[PDB]
RNA sequence: AGAUCUUGGUGGUAGUAGCAAAUAUUCAAACGAGAACUUUGAAGGCCGAAGUGGAGAAGGGUUCCAUGUGAACAGCAGUUGA
RNA sequence: CCCACUGUCCCUACCUACUAUCCAGCGAAACCACAGCCAAGGGAACGGGCUUGGCGGAAUCAGCGGGGAAAGAAGACCCUG
RNA sequence: CACCCACUAAUAGGGAACGUGAGCUGGGUUUAGACCGUCGUGAGACAGGUUAGUUUUACCCUACUGAUGAUGUGUUGUUGC
């Protein structure tokens, strides 16, 4: 019933789940789990990971 | 009963190792009577003792 | 010589017999102070720790940083199917304590309850209470029961009811019911005797024992940990890496004098499976359980007035290691002692709730039902289906049978 | 040969004996104590169960370090074990005593072990090698056994 | 009755410490009174040519090789064995 | 002393192998006046025993290192001959 | 011990065989190697300095920690004080 967020993987993050990452540059990300977070931290492109929403929409 | 001697003699006759000596498990008693290299020689000819082939170490992957 | 720098001792001495609990159920050990002005009511209940989840709610604590704000809070689901009253105990106040004056048991004790009297129910011929129940129908037996009820009326101070859980309504492997004495508070001895008498063989739901957002106390046994060293048991400091005999030890277990090891020295032994009571556990909800009128009415288990979604308290894929919650349940706030499917005693508070932390109305907004068997990310089946669309397993299902 | 505890009448009785049997004395003493006074068919089934680890023998006197078991509750004890060699040796001695009863013409279906005794035999010397060039004994503790069975039903 | 006395024997400790260095065994059959340990076969592994392989010098002295035994020895067992 | 690095630490947790553990078989040694719960007293001035009090419930298992001024060595320090 | 930095409600003083080595460590002291200074004819000495220098044993009784059990209520079980 709060703001409903979307991950690096586009999945819907319900309140009380995942983490939030605020970089020094001023942009803020929210992740669903350490799999999605560490994928983002290793600079992997979600358009090339098949289970990601941005891949499904792309293809 | 025990074929320690026959396996040793069959190795020497076949000029192989004990690794490659095959004493027929069905004819344990027949092999057990062969207490000399001459009886071993006839066992090999008759087929109750077989020299097994070399374990395959192919070089195709290297080639 | 004195120790160089002061430091508090490890572990409390108020739990010193740190042994396996002699009981499994968890004894009340103190019922709330009985007063006659209040109406007749029960003081305890038996539930089972179904699992945990988290909720979202709006806080109404003025002067706080969370006032008019949403928070998430861990809550523990405890399944509480209605218990059955099967007996009455009288107690008399002697100058040596309470002593059990007289016990009266109802006719038609259920088979699940009679399992409690047998170490081997399978080989048993189930003869327990078969001659006792015969006295409820003959004249001399009934007249005796009248004399025993009247003797309780004029000689007993506090009376308690024997009540047992209905284990057949639970998904557990156990069929043996849990018996417990529940004190009847609030009235004269005659009044609570007449109340308890009419409840014999009847069912007492948790709605008539506890209420919404009242602080209760949870009594039970904690998780067992087996034999444990001093570092896990008493949380003492580890010795450095260079220690010869080992570092998960206590270096000095006493001075030369008093020439004996003191009882207050941390030592290795059984950890866990201890009988503990925790006070001030707020009730956030009391679910309605499943009910059939024309179909299976399941929505109101986890449907808050802001959710309006047809779902139960059960997570996706069921509660881990417990099963499916179907009966009425009580959603306590925060962690609770014990493993899953561990019997818990829920007791009315011995204190009086006057702080603003207590007597605060709870108004839920959201109840998490994602899968707890992993990193669940969907609340219901239908939400998962709408997000993913049809899959291969459902394609061939719609292809083979058309 | 000289037995201890000659029977009240050696007309309904049979005897068995063994000398220098290679079993542990402490184990056999506990096993013999368990089967004393038993009916012969009961001791036969019992000693077979001890080999199968279905019934334990209670280690009462020689119980230093002996672990606890659930089967000790058949007896009034807490510590018990299942000595396979002692049960084997007493089983052979029981078959020997049973055959003696067949020779004496009295029915074996009613024999009861009225007397049984385990004595220490002369020890057998072995050798073990220790830390700083030292030797210690590795002696064995064999045992003599005797038993007397009687007709009663 | 003593001498940390001499020699011999025996206890408690105690059925206790322990039988934990170098990856690992399993299935079936035979002989046999008896098989975790013997023999054969089938697997799975190891040494990996500076070897756990084939040969010697020194030293041992018959340990070599057949057949037989199952007392003692091979710190479990053995139908096996230096 | 500095950079880097890290469970050295904050502050500990979890996993693996071999043990320990229980069982079958086999099976020692050190040590041993008698033994073995304490407070105080007096006493070779720090008692397991003695006095006075506190008390005392078979048989045991796994640990433990406070005691037995524990064991190991007729003190190598110091004095005497 | 001391002194300094900083935090803090405050950063008090002590005992327990100068508590605590079969709990650890071994930095120091207090063996044998070695260097310097001073003393000594010399061997050598130095509460003078410096560098390298084996830390063993518990499985026994008790204590303590937990774990079975034991007495007696005819047996046995449930609930309890
Ligand atoms: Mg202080
Ligand atoms: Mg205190
Ligand atoms: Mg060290
Ligand atoms: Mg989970
Ligand atoms: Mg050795
Ligand atoms: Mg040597
Ligand atoms: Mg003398
Ligand atoms: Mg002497
Ligand atoms: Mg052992
Ligand atoms: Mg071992
Ligand atoms: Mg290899
Ligand atoms: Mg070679
Ligand atoms: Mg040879
Ligand atoms: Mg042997
Ligand atoms: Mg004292
Ligand atoms: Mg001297
Ligand atoms: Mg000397
Ligand atoms: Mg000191
Ligand atoms: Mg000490
Ligand atoms: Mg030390
Ligand atoms: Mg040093
Ligand atoms: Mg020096
Ligand atoms: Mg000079
Ligand atoms: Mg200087
Ligand atoms: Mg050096
Ligand atoms: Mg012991
Ligand atoms: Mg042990």
């Amino acid at each position: 019933m709060k703001v409903e967020l979307c991950s690096f993987s586009g999945y819907k993050i319900y309140p009380g789940h995942g983490r939030r990452y605020a970089r020094t540059d001023g942009k803020v990300f929210q992740f669903l789990n350490a799999k999605c977070e560490s994928a983002f931290l290793s600079k992997r492109n979600p358009r090339q990971i098949n289970w990601t929403v941005l891949y499904r929409r792309k293809h | 009963s025990m074929l320690r001697l026959q396996k040793r003699l069959a190795s020497s006759v076949l000029r192989c190792g004990k690794k490659k000596v095959w004493l027929d498990p069905n004819e344990t008693n027949e092999i057990a009577n062969a207490n000399s290299r001459q009886q071993i020689r006839k066992l090999i000819k008759d087929g109750l003792i077989i020299r097994k082939p070399v374990t395959v170490h192919s070089r195709a992957r290297c080639r | 010589s004195h120790r160089k720098f002061s430091a508090p001792r490890h572990g409390s001495l108020g739990f010193l017999p740190r042994k396996r609990s002699s009981r499994h159920r968890g004894k009340v050990k103190s019922f709330p102070k009985d007063d006659p002005s209040k109406p007749v009511h029960l003081t305890a209940f038996l539930g089972y720790k179904a699992g945990m989840t988290h909720i979202v709610r709006e806080v109404d604590r003025p002067g706080s940083k969370v006032n008019k704000k949403e928070v998430v809070e861990a809550v523990t689901i405890v399944e509480t199917p209605p218990m059955v009253v099967v007996g009455i105990v009288g107690y008399v106040e002697t100058p040596r304590g309470l002593r059990t004056f007289k016990t009266v048991f109802a006719e038609h004790i259920s088979d699940e309850c009679k399992r409690r009297f047998y170490k081997n129910w399978h080989k048993s011929k189930k003869k327990a209470f078969t001659k006792y129940c015969k006295k409820w129908q003959d004249e001399d037996g009934k007249k005796q029961l009248e004399k025993d009820f009247s003797s309780m009326k004029k000689y007993c101070q506090v009376i308690r009811v024997i009540a047992h859980t209905q284990m057949r309504l639970l998904p557990l492997r156990q069929k043996k019911a849990h018996l417990m004495e529940i004190q009847v508070n609030g009235g004269t001895v005659a009044e609570k005797l007449d109340w308890a008498r009419e409840r014999l063989e009847q069912q007492v739901p948790v709605n008539q024992v506890f209420g919404q957002d009242e602080m209760i106390d949870v009594i039970g046994v904690t998780k067992g940990k087996g034999y444990k060293g001093v570092t896990s048991r008493w949380h003492t400091k580890k010795l450095p890496r260079k220690t010869h005999r080992g570092l998960r030890k206590v270096a000095c277990i006493g001075a030369w004098h008093p020439a004996r090891v003191a009882f207050s020295v941390a030592r290795a032994g059984q950890k866990g499976y201890h009988h503990r009571t925790e006070i001030n556990k707020k009730i956030y909800k009391i679910g309605q359980g499943y009910l059939i009128k024309d179909g299976k009415l399941i929505k109101n288990n986890a449907s808050t007035d802001y959710d309006l979604s047809d779902k139960s308290i059960n997570p996706l894929g069921g509660f881990v290691h417990y099963g499916e919650v179907t009966n009425d349940f009580v959603m306590l706030k925060g962690c609770v002692v014990g493993t899953k499917k561990r019997v818990l005693t829920l007791r009315k508070s011995l204190l009086v709730q006057t702080k603003r932390r207590a007597l605060e109305k709870i108004d839920l907004k959201f109840i998490d039902t994602t899968s707890k068997f992993g990193h669940g990310r969907f609340q219901t089946m239908e939400e998962k289906k709408a997000f993913m669309g049809p899959l291969k397993k459902d394609r061939i299902a719609k292809e083979e049978g058309a | 040969v000289r037995y201890s505890l000659d029977p009240e009448n050696p007309t309904k009785s049979c005897k068995s004996r063994g000398s220098n049997l290679r079993v542990h004395f402490k184990n056999t003493r506990e096993t013999a104590q368990a089967i004393k006074g038993m009916h012969i068919r009961k001791a036969t089934k019992y000693l077979k169960d001890v080999t199968l680890q279905k019934q334990c023998v209670p280690f009462r006197r020689y119980n230093g370090g002996v672990g606890r078991c659930a089967q000790a509750k058949q007896w009034g004890w807490t510590q018990g074990r299942w000595p396979k060699k002692s049960a084997e040796f007493l089983l052979h001695m029981l078959k020997n005593a049973e055959s003696n009863a067949e020779l004496k013409g009295l029915d074996v279906d009613s024999l009861v072990i009225e007397h049984i005794q385990v004595n220490k035999a002369p020890k057998m010397r072995r050798r073990t090698y220790r830390a700083h060039g030292r030797i210690n004994p590795y002696m064995s503790s064999p045992c003599h056994i005797e038993m007397i069975l009687t007709e009663k039903e």
